[PDB]
């Protein structure tokens, strides 16, 4: 676990409905709710190829498990059931296993797409910019929608306001 | 010669259906049978080779 989902980010957002991660901005012009979909993207084909790898791997040949015998031959009744149970025994613990493993490998995957944005999020707005927790930021200067879209894309231009940004955190 | 004995007996077995009848016929050679087993089965065991006390 990598502590963002039910960590230092609490809870989902049930008005973001266009993917898994995600930001929400306030602004002047309004607030929001927009998706990352490069993360987004990348996590849909991960989970893909993760849920095919686990379909299509299981490959079999025509096969009939049903066998007929007489009272004279009990040896060869039981040594089928036998073949069978095992079988059986041996894919039942197979399956079982294999999904709850992976079910904690998807979820460790989401926690830590949601903290790898985070850090990126943080790593681009350095000191122009506030962490009061739950994964929010406070800028120290004044962001439209081009800002807001420039942090979301990844070009924010930290020079730019820099200069602002001090003035304003220095007071 | 095994068991002080050169003569051998060669012991054999069936299961009669319930609703069925075995017919023995001989003129000679023949250890009849005396007591039968009627037999209600149940699930698949095995016989264990053990030198060990029964508790």
């Amino acid at each position: 676990l990598f502590g963002a989902i039910a960590g230092f980010i609490e809870g989902g957002w049930t008005g973001m409905v266009d993917g898994w991660y995600g930001y929400h901005h306030q602004n002047e012009q309004g607030s929001g709710y927009a998706a990352d979909q490069k993360s987004t993207q990348n996590a849909i084909n991960g989970i893909t190829n993760k849920v095919n790898s686990v379909i299509e791997k299981m490959n079999t040949q025509f096969t009939a498990v049903g066998k007929e015998f007489n009272k004279l031959e009990r040896r060869m009744e039981n040594l089928n059931k036998k073949v069978d149970d095992g079988f059986i025994d041996i894919w039942t613990y197979n399956a079982e296993l294999l999904v709850l493993l992976e079910n904690e490998r998807t979820l460790d995957f989401h926690d830590s797409n949601v903290k790898n944005l985070y850090e990126k999020v943080k790593s681009q707005l350095k000191n122009n910019a506030k962490e009061i927790g739950n994964g929010c930021f406070e800028f120290y200067h004044k962001c439209n929608d081009e800002c807001m879209e420039s942090v979301k894309n990844g070009t924010y231009d930290y020079p730019k306001y820099s200069e602002e940004s001090k003035l304003n955190r220095e007071k | 010669k095994v068991r002080d004995q050169e003569g051998r007996i060669n012991y054999y077995w069936t299961l009669l259906e319930p609703g069925d009848t075995i017919i023995f016929e001989a003129n000679g050679n023949l250890i009849a049978p005396r007591y039968a087993f009627a037999l209600s089965r149940g699930f698949g065991s095995g016989i264990i080779n053990s030198n060990a006390p029964m508790d």
